[PDB]
C-alpha cells in the first residue's frame, strides 16, 4: 500500500543514492554542481535534460542508472529524446541539449 | 518496500516538488516507461482541490499547455494525480538567471502566456491565481512550450448554452503580488482580472522586483494595507518606467477593461510581436536560461581538457558565464536598466548588443577556445 512512512523509506534511500552513488566523470551530474542549486528542480529537470552521448540525456543515462536501477534492476524509464515533436508544441532544437566536446 | 505505486501503472521515484499542504514526485509508466509527474492530496487537509483541478485538466484537454491527465484516484491516505512530466517553473527559471530576464525573453514567453490564457478564457474559465510558479516548461522536446498548472482557484465566468457572462458582485474575499487592483477592493475576478495579473508578472520579469514588494510596517495589517495603497496610487507610467511603451500600453489597456467585455487577444499579440521586431529578436525558440545552461556546459567540459593536459563564488562565477553568453549571443541578451525612469526607443535597446560586442570576460586561456569555437 502507500502510507507516509513507506514514502519516507522510498525517499531516503533515494537520496542516499542520490548523495554519494552517482559515479560519473559527468560535470552536470558531480555532487559540486548540487551544492549550488537549493531547488533541485533546476539540475533534475532542467540540466539533467542534457546529453552527454548525445543519444540519452543525463536523467537517462546517468541518473536512471545509478539511482533507480540500483534500487530495481527491471525499474523503466523511456528515452524523451527519440520521442517525435509532436504538432502543437513550439519547436525545440536540440542542439541546445548536446554538449560540445 | 521500495515498490510503492500509483494507481497500478506507475511507480514512485524522487521527490521533486512540494506544494502547499501537498507533494510532487517523479514517477514511470510500468509498462511503456514514459516519465510521469505525481501530485499527493492527504484527505485531511482543510481545503481538497486536487479532485476538482482533476476534472478541470480533463475539461481543458486537447489544449496547447495544457497537461493531459494520466490518472487520478485514491491510494491509500492520499489523492493521487498523474499528469506528463514538466521542467521548472519560470520562478525557478528566474532564479537560475538571478531574477533578471532579457526583453527578448520575456517577449517570447508573453506570446506564449496570451495563448495559453486566451484557451482557458475560450473554455469558460478563468484562471484568478496568475504567478510565475504557475508555469512551467515541458522536459526533452516540449521543453519550448510554456505549460500552465494549478487550477485549484479556477471557476467559470460564464455560462455554456448562453455567453452570458457570471453578475457582477462585490465583497469577494481578498496572492497579494501579482492580484488585480479590483481583487483587493473586492470585486468579483474576471477576464481582465487575469491579463492584468499576467502584465505584473511581465514587468516583475523585467525589473526583478514590484512597487508592492519589500514594504514594511510595525502592525501587521498595515503592512498588507500598505501594499494595497500602493497598487491603487501607482501610475501606469511609474508602473512601467524603464520598459518600452508597449508594456504602459499593455497595463494601461487590461485596467481599463470592463467587468465583463472580451479581450482583444490578437492585438496583445501584435502589441509585443511589433515590438519583437523592432528590437530585431528573431523566432529561434532561445530563452535565457536556454543560452547560459549551454554556455555553462561549454565551459565546464573544457575544464577536463586543461585538468588532462595541465557559496559567494556562485554569483560571481554566473557572472562570469552570463558575460560570455552575452558575448555569444549580442542580439540576444537587452536588460532593463534601473537608472532609467523613461520608456526606451528600441535604440537604446539595440545599442546593449554593440556593448555586449565588445565585452570581455576574465578567463584567459578557457576563451581561447571560446574563440576557436567559432
Ligand atoms: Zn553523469
Amino acid at each position: 500500500c502507500l502510507t507516509r512512512s513507506n514514502l519516507k523509506k522510498l525517499q531516503e534511500k533515494i537520496f542516499d543514492r542520490e548523495l554519494n552513488d552517482i559515479a560519473c566523470d559527468h560535470c552536470l551530474c558531480s555532487t559540486e554542481n548540487r551544492r549550488d542549486i537549493k531547488y533541485s528542480r533546476l539540475w533534475f529537470l532542467f540540466e539533467l535534460e542534457m546529453s552527454e552521448n548525445w543519444n540519452e540525456n543525463l536523467r537517462l543515462s546517468c541518473y536512471n542508472k545509478y539511482v533507480y536501477s540500483a534500487i530495481d534492476e527491471s525499474w523503466k524509464m523511456e528515452n524523451i529524446l527519440l520521442k517525435e515533436q509532436e504538432k502543437h508544441y513550439e519547436y525545440f532544437p536540440i542542439g541546445q541539449l548536446l554538449i560540445p566536446n | 518496500a521500495m515498490d510503492l505505486r500509483v494507481g497500478r501503472k506507475f511507480r514512485i521515484g524522487r521527490k521533486i516538488g512540494s506544494g502547499s499542504f501537498g507533494d510532487i514526485y517523479h514517477g514511470t509508466n510500468l509498462i511503456s516507461g514514459e516519465e510521469v509527474a505525481i501530485r499527493l492530496e492527504s484527505i485531511r487537509s482543510r481545503h481538497p482541490q486536487l479532485d476538482y483541478e482533476s476534472r478541470v485538466y480533463r475539461y481543458l484537454s486537447g489544449g496547447v499547455g495544457i497537461p493531459f491527465i494520466r490518472w487520478f484516484g485514491r491510494e491509500g491516505e492520499y489523492n493521487a494525480m498523474v499528469i506528463d512530466l514538466l521542467g521548472p517553473s519560470l520562478e525557478d527559471l528566474f532564479n537560475y538567471c538571478h531574477r533578471r530576464f532579457s526583453f527578448k525573453t520575456v517577449i517570447m514567453l508573453a506570446l506564449q502566456m496570451f495563448c495559453r490564457i486566451q484557451y482557458i478564457h475560450g473554455r469558460s474559465f478563468i484562471h484568478r491565481d496568475i504567478k510565475p510558479d504557475n508555469f512551467l516548461m515541458g522536459v526533452g522536446r516540449r521543453g519550448s512550450t510554456v505549460h500552465v498548472i494549478d487550477f485549484g482557484l479556477s471557476k467559470k465566468y460564464r455560462d455554456f448554452n448562453t455567453h452570458r457572462h457570471i453578475p457582477y458582485r462585490e465583497n469577494k474575499s481578498l496572492t497579494a503580488r501579482y492580484a488585480s487592483v479590483n481583487t483587493h477592493l473586492g470585486i468579483e475576478q474576471s477576464r481582465r482580472d487575469d491579463l492584468e495579473s499576467l502584465g505584473y508578472v511581465l514587468i516583475y520579469f523585467c525589473k526583478g522586483s514590484l512597487p508592492w514588494q519589500g514594504l514594511k510596517a510595525t502592525t501587521k495589517k498595515q503592512k498588507y494595507d500598505r501594499i494595497m495603497e500602493k497598487k491603487l496610487n501607482v501610475s501606469v507610467e511609474t508602473l512601467c518606467s524603464g520598459l518600452p511603451l508597449e508594456f504602459q500600453e499593455y497595463m494601461a489597456y487590461c485596467k481599463n477593461l470592463k467587468f465583463d467585455e472580451k479581450p482583444d487577444y490578437l492585438f496583445l499579440a501584435r502589441l509585443f510581436k511589433d515590438l519583437s521586431i523592432k528590437l530585431e529578436y528573431h523566432n529561434d525558440h532561445l530563452f535565457d536560461w536556454t543560452m547560459l545552461r549551454y554556455t555553462k556546459a561549454m565551459v565546464e567540459k573544457q575544464r577536463d581538457l586543461l585538468i588532462e593536459k595541465g557559496t559567494d563564488n556562485k554569483s560571481e562565477t554566473f557572472n562570469k558565464i552570463k558575460l560570455l553568453a552575452m558575448k555569444k549571443f549580442p542580439t540576444h541578451f537587452h536588460y532593463y536598466k534601473n537608472e532609467d525612469k523613461h520608456n526606451p526607443s528600441p535604440e537604446e535597446i539595440k545599442q546593449q548588443t554593440i556593448l555586449n560586442n565588445n565585452a570581455a570576460s576574465s578567463l584567459p586561456e578557457e576563451l581561447l577556445n571560446a574563440l576557436d569555437k567559432g
